[PDB]
């Protein structure tokens, strides 16, 4: 007898590749990656078999460059938590800021990972927010501030090489990402037909497609 | 299993408790005692009985979404529009009348958190929302459109996960769902984010011989239980 | 100066580690946790639940899709003709596959248990009739008739009397099982009852059921 | 040869970690901790604390800068117009980012929590009349005349009598709230009384008020 | 709709067969049903 593999933090805590950031050498020099759980492309399905969730997060960052090659550069990753700015450009006060974290670390360092908190003012994420957000607007034209609710921001991610004079090897930021403390609520049923957009669960009715394989006859095998 | 007299502040239902009787998450709905981080009782639990929405051999089902359903019908409905802030529970009965001559299953259940999504065509458009007429339906309801993903890409077969409750005109002609207060938020507005949408979606469809009236109804009654609200607005 | 070497291993960034690391935000507290109904805390609370069991497999193509829920019952034929057959593996694809449980055990590997199956007449109350229900272990193969049925683990269904009857797979643990149908007696339709009736099928996993090892699916997303 | 294993994210800097790092001077002790009087210690401390409430925003051009925290009240015309309104959220910019609280917002991101608006009248003291502060909760917009205003939650509020009166704000979380002044009488100025006096508005938290997340604001700094 | 929100008895036939409905007070548009 033994039930943990069938448990949430069982089910969840492992470290998927989330986030692909390419640093060329010759895109403007910078990159601010927009947090969403799912880029790990299957953990999107995984997510909406339950609506209401809450889990800490702890990030892992894994940096070269396109050959595997591993270079001496000292980059500098941030956290730009939810409302703050983002950075506008390059050099913009973003990266000074302070009140957004940062990350100093050299690739001949190990991967450097930190934890983030639940950062939701509600009392956990939902997948689903079937209406319009705090508070309703009018004005016609609009149709898309509909099931996006924005207090599911966990923020954004942003990587330097550093400034200010230009790096010489193109890196690649592995961006990897795990769950904890993982606790969900009122469960759904779990997709059946193909995704069509990030945060909207629209199909193609042009083409329904059965939820399992299928036979010729039921008395048959 | 004969008589049934119902009756609450205004209304009255004719129902029974002869067979399955109530199904509930596993919570009885309930209030709230923290520092948020008014309770109508002589109006409020009335039982507010729906239109009948007929049922042909050929219909594909039908989904209300609540409270839209009666934000804008009732004396509820008026303290819904000049309160900002909700929280509810709700005494889902959903009762349809046929004979012993008929047949047909069907499954009422309540999906919280119904997003709906409609296809994406028409003209060769890739990218499209449903409007404020699908989402926030109101009393007379929706007439869904394609039932097997609840216009969702959502598949009825794993439906009953949530509470459900089914309807056999076999054994069972009535349904009674019991439906606490479901949210992030202790207090939402009642009038931008529908909670829990109900949906009654037939799988046996309805059928008979020659000549028998091919339409029967379902009477869908429902009551707010453990209503509350607080700041309110001003009068037109 | 606390003296050590480092043992092999270091440096190394293991996909799965139970590892804590440094927080973004040492002084943030997150907001409380509030009550909020249906937690479920293990996978196993959703395989006790009934859930529909896609038997009839036709898209023909989306109108009669929703047809993949039930079952064709008609007095024709008549007696003793096979009704529907169907696997006994959640894992495998699958009539199952419309069940949570068969897209549950999609995320994992192997399986041990008892599963219930729940079936619910739909017909008329006055249509009557007798179906047997039969199931077949492992070993040896679809049973050709009825009478052969019989000697095997079977449930002799009626209508008239119950409408709701439950049958439970023993075991299973790593063909694979198999359940047969059977027009036990003929379909008896009074005046007014339509000559073919419909069934649908609910499966469920038993108390006893476990999983071991985690594995991901088969989805698709575009841009 | 204590075995360790540096488990992934070493060497690396993070700008807020509460790691405890060497001294550069061991042998020192620093001037000892002497009492000073007004020490805080929290800053909630001081979102309790009542500032002036800038609700006019007139800056014609520097020199009636200090009109921005006074209201007008005169005779004319009279009943049942607007004197004055204003938000009910100290990080929107911003009558409110002439207090304490709304400076201290600028350097915060979620806010939470009740308020209290304390107005001051300083009109002669013989000079009556009464007006009618409403408070309008987030949905709903402006209340369009004394008649709609009356219904809602509301403080009748006289001269005479007393100066000082005090607005309990129930709830704030992240339309935004609304509170209207209302001519509900008109200004009796005895004789020498001047036709138009001023009126200075106090505002502060409750002491549930709380924040949660650090952000900074903008200031710039020269040579 | 409107009319449910008026004192209403909802009657089934199936179940029962015979409902009495209480007119309230009458004294001397008057009172209808």
């Amino acid at each position: 007898h033994s039930t943990a593999e069938t448990t949430l933090d069982s089910f969840f805590s492992r470290a998927g590749l989330v986030g692909e950031i390419d640093l060329p050498l010759e895109p403007n020099g910078y990159a601010n990656w927009d947090i969403d759980i799912t880029g790990y492309a299957q953990m999107r399905r995984k997510v909406e078999l339950f609506t209401y969730m809450r889990f800490d997060a702890e990030f892992t960052f894994v940096a070269c460059t396109p050959t595997g090659e591993v270079v001496p550069q000292l980059l500098q990753y941030m956290f730009v938590p939810p409302g703050a700015p983002k950075p506008d450009s390059r050099e913009s006060l973003a990266w000074q800021t302070a009140t957004n974290p940062s990350v100093f670390v050299k690739l001949s360092d190990p991967p450097a990972q930190v934890s983030v908190p639940f950062m939701s003012p509600a009392s956990a994420y939902q997948w689903f927010y079937d209406g319009y957000p705090t508070f309703g607007e009018h004005k016609q034209e609009k149709d898309l501030e509909y099931g996006a609710c924005p207090n599911n921001m966990m923020g954004t991610f942003s990587v330097r090489t550093v400034g200010t004079s230009k790096s010489k090897y193109p890196l690649v930021v592995r961006i990897y990402m795990r769950m904890k403390h993982v606790r969900a609520w009122i469960p759904r049923p779990m997709r059946n037909q193909n995704y069509l957009f990030k945060a909207n669960p629209n199909y193609a009715g042009n083409s329904i497609k059965p939820t399992g394989a299928s036979r010729t006859a039921i008395t048959t095998l | 299993d004969r008589v049934a007299q119902l009756t609450i502040g205004n209304s009255t239902i004719t129902t029974q408790e002869a067979a399955n009787i109530i199904v509930g998450y596993g919570e009885w709905p309930s209030y709230c005692s923290d520092s948020d981080a008014t309770r109508p009782d002589v109006s409020v639990n009335r039982f507010y009985t729906l239109d009948t929405k007929l049922w042909e051999k050929s219909s594909k089902g039908w989904y209300w979404k609540f409270p839209d359903v009666l934000t804008e019908t009732g004396v509820f409905g008026q303290n819904a529009q000049f309160h900002y802030l909700y929280r509810s529970g709700f005494c889902i009965h959903v009762q349809c009348n046929a004979s012993k001559f008929h047949q047909g299953a069907l499954l009422v259940a309540v999906l919280p958190e119904y997003v709906i999504g409609t296809v994406a065509g028409g003209t060769g458009t890739e990218d499209s929302h449903p409007p404020y007429k699908q989402t926030q339906p109101g009393a007379d309801g929706f007439e869904l459109q394609h039932p097997y993903v609840l216009d969702a890409g959502i598949p009825i077969s794993q439906l009953t996960v949530c509470p459900h409750q089914w309807i056999n005109l076999r054994t069972n002609n009535c349904a009674t769902i019991i439906v606490p207060y479901i949210n992030a938020l202790p207090f939402d507005s009642a009038l931008n984010h529908c909670n829990f949408g109900l949906l009654v979606v037939p799988i046996s469809p309805l059928d008979y011989d020659q000549g028998a009236t091919p339409v029967i109804p379902i009477t869908i009654t429902l009551a707010p239980m453990c209503s509350e609200f607080a700041g309110l607005r001003q009068a037109v | 100066g606390f003296p050590t070497e480092l043992k092999p291993g270091t440096n190394q960034f293991l996909t799965t580690d139970d590892g804590v690391s440094a927080p973004i935000l040492p002084n943030f507290h997150p907001t409380p946790c509030i009550h909020i109904p249906g937690e479920v805390r293990n996978l196993l609370e959703l395989c006790q639940v009934e859930t529909i069991l896609e038997v009839n497999n036709v898209p023909t193509n989306a109108t009669s899709l929703m047809e993949r829920l039930r079952f064709p019952v008609s007095a024709q034929a008549g007696k003793g003709e096979l009704c529907a057959v169907f696997r006994a593996d959640p894992g495998r694809s699958g009539p199952w596959q419309s069940t949570l449980l068969g897209q549950l055990c999609g995320y994992y590997t192997q399986w041990s248990g008892s599963l219930e199956v729940t079936f619910m007449f739909t017909g008329s109350f006055m249509a009557t009739g007798k179906m047997l229900i039969a199931y077949t272990p492992p070993g040896g193969p679809l049973p050709k008739d009825r009478a052969t049925a019989m000697l095997g683990t079977h449930v002799i269904w009626d209508f008239g009397l119950q409408s709701s009857v439950t049958l439970v797979i023993p075991w299973i643990s790593n063909t694979t099982g198999l359940v047969s149908i059977w027009y036990q007696t003929n379909y008896v339709v009074p005046i007014g009852a339509p000559n073919t009736a419909y069934i649908i099928a609910l499966a469920a996993a038993q108390k006893n059921f476990t999983m071991q090892l985690c594995k991901d699916a088969s989805d698709i997303l575009q841009t």
